[PDB]
């Protein structure tokens, strides 16, 4: 970070995959860069680096991981086009003008290996570019830092994808173009002001569709329809405006990760222990009462967060979970520790979080058997 | 003040076409979404069409998918389901579906196939 | 400020990701900007 140059002993390991330059002036590539050749990754950042025949003919056969941060247009080297065997790219800085759109990227088309690409440059449309070396990607990460991005019927025509995400694109309603992805099986449209989620019931057009990612939105109700989607098992619709849960959104017995945190929640439904898959349980900051006796079902339930809620009691039942690994219940009102949590195999003192003052509150044997456990 | 009624149930034969007519009051037709579900005897309730508010998106079940064909009216507010290729596996009573504020399911009617 | 009051911080429109917002200037009107961008505001304090 911050050299004058590129130092000749670095050359001096064949452990190397990553490399970080960033606010390095003038640095040449030498032929020396060949001293290494299992390195995959590297990053150039705010520094257009000036290369060499020998170390552009290494490049374009032993790299895989390109990261171009730059401050302007010119810090974005040209011979990079020329790679072919590339597979990650990343392109960060706003490389979005007037009249000369999306025309520093225009080598792009060249990358036909490439598999996973990422894209944080303020893009208020869908470049013609990504669309072109859409026709093999695997990966598509768009982060627009909020401004709104605009596809109208540019983005159905990347059918091998396999990942989608579109952050903070402020789309505010679900384009129809990613239902046309069938190869598509995760999609995340992380904080994108979200109000009316009903496009949902398209999503059956998707039958890998596994992960759906609808958080840090507006969303104000859950449409029941999203019970169709059968195959999901993480759900992330957390940082939300979400006071009542559908009871057939719990039609999917597949669903492993349920994250609802910092919503209006008040009863969780009878129907929440409907799914043995639950693994992972996180309502932090709601308004939960209690836990409702079905959500003990789930003996598989590895993960439970439910910090800052009104809880008064912790249920019995909670003993009966012998996979708990891990649960927290900092910031909630209870009045004393019910033993039943110390009988969790897997349980251990890091893994529980919970005031000393109360945690004392349990029997000196549980204690000491839990600080055992935490011991080794 | 958001109701929805079902009109255009009963009996009708195999292969031939019924009129499913879901009417709302409360409510414009034009800007919500609507939804089309069915209960057969001995199942649990299964949703079978869904009509958005804008593009004129419209999706049905895979399994009667291109057999059943889903549009609206809004100057009537009407929803109007026509059935074609009717068979005896869909003998069941269907109900119009929305949420707005909360949900509202409608009366209903049974279609049987003979 | 007088007749052009609430008008050099009309940037916080910018700031999509703002929520929280305090202010002390002794001020006797609310900020045309801040009133517009208070949508997504999850906190808004004022000591005048």
């Amino acid at each position: 970070f911050m050299l004058s140059g590129i130092p000749d002993t670095v050359f001096d390991l064949v452990e190397l995959e990553v490399l970080k330059l960033e606010l390095i002036p003038d640095v040449t590539i030498p032929p020396s860069i060949a001293q290494l050749t299992g390195l995959k990754e590297l990053w150039l950042y705010h520094t257009a680096a000036k290369i060499e025949a020998p170390a552009l003919a290494f490049l374009r056969e032993n790299l895989r991981a390109l990261h171009i941060k730059f401050t302007d247009i010119k810090e974005i080297p040209l011979w990079i086009y020329s790679l072919k065997t590339l597979e990650e790219l990343h392109l960060t800085g706003n490389l979005s003008a007037e009249n000369n759109r999306y025309i520093v990227i225009d080598g792009l088309r060249e990358l036909k290996r490439l598999k996973v690409l990422r894209l944080k440059s303020n893009l208020s449309k869908l470049p013609q570019v990504v669309t072109d070396v859409g026709v093999h990607l695997q990966k598509l990460s768009i982060n627009n830092e909020g401004t709104k991005l605009i596809v109208l019927n540019s983005l159905k025509k990347m059918v091998n994808l396999t990942e989608l995400e579109l952050i903070r694109c402020d789309l505010e309603r679900i384009p129809h173009s990613i239902f046309s992805l069938h190869n598509l099986q995760e999609i995340d449209l992380k904080d994108n002001n979200l109000k009316t989620i009903e496009e949902i019931i398209s999503f059956q057009h998707l039958h890998r569709l596994t992960c759906l990612k609808l958080w840090y939105n507006h969303i104000a109700y859950i449409p029941i329809q999203i019970g169709n989607l059968t195959n999901l098992e993480r759900l992330y619709l957390n940082r939300n405006k979400i006071e009542k849960i559908p009871t057939q959104l719990f039609y999917c017995r597949k669903l492993r990760y349920l994250d609802l945190s910092h919503n209006n929640l008040t009863f969780l439904p009878a129907d929440i222990g409907l799914l043995q898959n639950l693994q992972n349980l996180a309502v932090t900051a709601n308004r939960i009462e209690a836990l409702p006796p079905e959500l003990f079902q789930c003996r598989k339930l590895r993960a439970l967060h439910l910090g800052n809620n009104v809880l008064q009691s912790l249920p019995s039942r909670v003993g009966e979970l012998t996979n708990l690994t891990q649960i927290e219940l900092r910031g909630n009102r209870l009045e004393c520790l019910p033993v039943e949590l110390g009988e969790c195999p897997l349980l251990k003192r890091s893994g529980l979080v919970v005031e000393e003052d109360l945690f004392s509150t349990l029997p000196p044997e549980v204690k000491e058997r839990l600080w055992r456990a935490d011991k080794e | 003040q958001v109701q929805l009624v079902e009109s255009g149930g009963g009996l009708v034969q195999a292969g031939g076409s019924l009129r499913l007519s879901c009417a709302a009051s409360g409510f414009p037709v034009g800007r919500h979404f609507m939804y089309w579900y069915r209960q057969a005897p001995g199942k649990e309730r299964e949703w079978v069409a869904a009509i958005y508010s804008y593009g004129e998106y419209t999706e049905y079940a895979d399994s009667v998918k291109g057999r059943f064909t889903i549009s609206r009216d809004n100057a009537k507010n009407t929803v109007y389901l026509q059935m074609n290729s009717l068979k005896p596996e869909d003998t069941a009573v269907y109900y119009c579906y929305v949420y707005v504020g909360n949900e509202y399911w409608g009366q209903g009617t049974q279609v049987t196939v003979s």
